[PDB]
């Protein structure tokens, strides 16, 4: 899992 | 520089009915940050308050982002974990370490009150530590503004955690925000020095609380606390919020200013 800034 | 905006969620820091908090590591820089993820299915207020916070003993806010029904709040990561885990059950911790943590807690609280913000849920589980064991006040989900345009607003909503809540919250319809946080800090100090909470709640129906008001300090947890810090506690855990010691005076307290902890 990941996210963007 | 491509990829610098990518973050990998490598670990779950905390969960619960509200969403989750993940440890995120920057794909390029490897910088670590905490990301609170909330399923919109409150938030707006927490963000507003977080944008106001800039102090070494308060978790910093880096920004927010959302994708439909999910909000992502980027916050300073405190690898040290909860102060709660540094407390030995029924024991506490070395008095010098507790004094240092208390000093930092006061600094954070003085700062918050200075900008008119009250945390409302101060307890060891919400006080985090960084890699150098520096205390960071975290989770402003229950926080609110008690002073705006130099005008104080009395509170009336019951918020917090029973063992840490001030008696006026349960006995009066309205109350001043500041003495409430002061009280909480006193309960946190008790925990750090005795490794146990004095009462389930500060009400006359609670035997432990009645004993304290009756000054039976020969009972636990008071008997495990040295006379110097106990004297301070006698001034903080005062039922009448108007008579309770204020932070400026806590800073003048004897134990508060007693040399105990060697530098790192
Ligand atoms: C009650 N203990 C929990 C421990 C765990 O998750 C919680 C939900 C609580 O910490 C306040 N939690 C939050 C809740 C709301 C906003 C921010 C945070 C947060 C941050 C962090 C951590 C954290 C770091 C290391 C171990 C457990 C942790 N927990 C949190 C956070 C963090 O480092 N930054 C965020 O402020």
């Amino acid at each position: 899992a990941s996210v963007s800034a | 520089v491509p990829f610098v905006e990518d973050w990998d969620l490598v670990q779950t820091l905390g969960e619960g009915a509200y969403g989750e908090v993940q440890l995120a590591v920057n794909r390029v820089t490897e910088e670590a940050v905490a990301v609170k993820i909330v399923d919109m299915k409150n938030i707006k207020k927490e963000i507003c308050i977080n944008k106001m916070l800039n102090h070494e003993n308060v978790v910093k806010f880096y920004g927010h982002r959302r994708e439909g029904n999910i909000q992502y709040l980027f916050l300073e990561y405190c690898s040290g974990g909860e102060l709660f885990d540094r407390i030995e059950p029924d024991i506490g911790m070395p008095e010098p370490d507790a004094q240092r943590f208390f000093h930092q807690l006061m600094a954070g609280v003085v700062y918050l009150h200075g900008i008119g913000i009250t945390h409302r849920d101060i307890k060891p589980e919400n006080l985090l530590l960084d890699e150098r064991d520096n205390l960071k006040i975290s989770d402003f989900g229950l926080a609110t503004v008690f002073r705006y345009n130099n005008r104080e607003r009395l509170l009336n909503k019951m918020c917090g955690t029973l063992p840490y809540v001030a008696p006026e919250l349960l006995k009066r319809r309205e109350f001043h925000a500041e003495p409430v946080d002061v009280w909480s800090c006193g309960i946190v100090l008790t925990a750090m020095l005795a490794g146990e909470l004095p009462w389930d709640q500060p009400s006359d129906s609670c035997q432990e609380y009645s004993d304290w008001k009756e000054k039976k300090t020969y009972l636990n947890p008071w008997k495990k606390i040295d006379s110097a810090p106990l004297a301070l506690l006698h001034k903080i855990l005062v039922e009448n919020p108007s008579a309770r010691i204020t932070i400026p005076d806590i800073k003048k307290d004897r134990w508060y200013n007693k040399p105990l902890k060697k530098g790192a």
